[PDB]
């Protein structure tokens, strides 16, 4: 069970293979440009990372 | 899941000789490249650390999915006197000046 | 060999222009030829995300823009002066890549 | 949503039962009038198998399971 | 306290039990019992069950190995450190087990020499 039944097929790619790099949350992630945050964490840190509201 | 003792002894020795452990560990997978050579499941280390905190000997900080520990004189003395590892090994938290 | 390309980049155009002027003036002060500051197109990283942290409310979005300004400058000079000019304590916020082609 | 709803199914069914034992003695080849082992049996010339483990005979399945491979001569 | 073969067997068995492999179950203990690499463990003197001691003595004398017997093995079993929760629970382990290779060639002591001399004569 620990290592005998699982790990017998490619399943390393699902949504559970990702999580927000700030809060380990798997919902609403941002993959674009690779900063890998959720919506809200990115909104919090956008000023610091370098994204500024101009449009 | 396996519960050994000498693997934890090696983990304790590396913690003493470093201050913090550098080995990403996943509960789901038995081996990770950083986890390897120190084959103890993450769960073991963090449960032992939570028991340690409930007891209390070491300092810690948390940031962005990462732990950052600090081993002071209390932890050095405790690892010295429990596991009867003699002080011929010098801690790495007091290097330089 | 007399083919050297320096890549200047930054999010802030003020620092970019100041460092470009620094490099050009350093090249031209000593007897030496230098090309003009090739001005590459700015890259506008755009990311749009709902303002709200939940599902309630009018659908209002945030359009975060991020402007990357990059220039390329040519140099036909010995590598010694190039290395001296590169280590001139550039202004912060600017990333430089000096390439000896 | 609603909960698992897996508590009231499988009626008149029992779990698979595994025998509770204290010692692993009869599991090995022990027919020598003393329970000792002889040198007539060969040892595998390979490194992936533990030295302590020795061949044994079971009137069912096999003395194995982690790798799920029958080791019998068959 | 007083120097004796028993007071050295206590330390040797404690080292061979706690350190360099532990088998509180059947595997790595019976897996080392059939490999015939156990030399000195906590035994009893004036044994009332002589079959196992006779077999182990014959097997040891085959390769010139001996054993030391100390009476009242319950105290020895309680003195190997495994007295959990002060004294609550009192785990039942009256005999000890020795693992592979008593001492390495990189560390020296006078404890293995007397064991070898007792095995030989």
């Amino acid at each position: 069970g620990h290592q005998q039944l699982y790990w017998s097929h490619p399943r390393k790619f699902g949504q559970g293979s990702r999580s927000c790099r700030v809060c380990s949350n798997r919902h609403g992630l941002i993959r674009k440009y690779g900063l890998n945050m959720c919506r809200q964490c990115f909104r919090q840190y956008a000023k610091d990372i370098g994204f500024i509201k101009l449009d | 899941m396996l519960m050994p003792k000498k693997n934890r002894i090696a983990i304790y020795e590396l913690l003493f000789k470093e201050g913090v452990m550098v080995a990403k560990k996943d509960v789901h997978m038995p081996k990770h490249p950083e986890l390897a050579d120190k084959n103890v499941p993450n769960l073991h280390v963090m449960k032992a650390m939570q028991s340690l905190k409930s007891r209390g000997y070491v300092k810690e900080q948390f940031a962005w999915r990462h732990f950052y520990w600090y081993l002071t004189n209390e932890g050095i003395q405790y690892l010295r006197d429990y596991l009867h590892l003699p002080p011929e090994i010098v801690p790495a938290t007091l290097r330089r000046s | 060999i007399h083919r050297i390309r320096i890549t200047l980049t930054s999010r802030n155009v003020k620092s970019l222009e100041k460092v470009c002027a620094d490099l050009i003036r350093g090249a031209k002060e000593k007897n030496l030829k230098v090309k003009g500051p090739v001005r590459m197109p700015t890259k506008t990283l755009r990311i749009t995300t709902r303002k709200t942290p939940c599902g309630e409310g009018s659908k209002t979005w945030d359009r975060f823009q991020m402007r990357i300004h990059k220039r390329l400058i040519d140099l036909h000079s010995p590598s010694e002066i190039v290395k001296q000019i590169t280590s001139i304590s550039i202004e912060p916020g600017v990333e430089v890549e000096v390439t000896i082609a | 949503k609603k909960r698992k709803k897996k508590s009231y199914t499988t009626p008149k069914k029992n779990k698979h039962k595994r025998k509770k034992v204290k010692l692993a003695v009869l599991k090995y080849y022990k027919v020598d009038e003393n329970g000792k082992i002889s040198r007539l049996r060969r040892e595998c010339p390979s490194d992936e198998c533990g030295a302590g483990v020795f061949m044994a005979s079971h009137f069912d399945r096999h003395y194995c399971g982690k790798c799920c491979l029958t080791y019998c001569f068959n | 306290g007083v120097m004796d073969v028993n007071t050295a067997l206590q330390e040797v068995l404690k080292t061979a039990l706690i350190h360099d492999g532990l088998a509180r179950g059947i595997r790595e203990a019976a897996k080392a019992l059939d490999k015939r690499q156990a030399h000195l463990c906590v035994l009893a003197s004036n044994c009332d069950e002589p079959m196992y001691v006779k077999l182990v003595e014959a097997l040891c004398a085959e390769h010139q190995i001996n054993l030391i017997k100390v009476d009242d093995n319950k105290k020895l079993g309680e003195w190997v450190g495994l007295c959990k929760i002060d004294r609550e629970g009192k785990p039942r382990k009256v005999v000890g087990c020795s693992c592979v290779v008593v001492k390495d060639y990189g560390k020296e002591s006078q404890a293995k020499d007397v064991i070898e001399e007792y095995f030989k004569c």
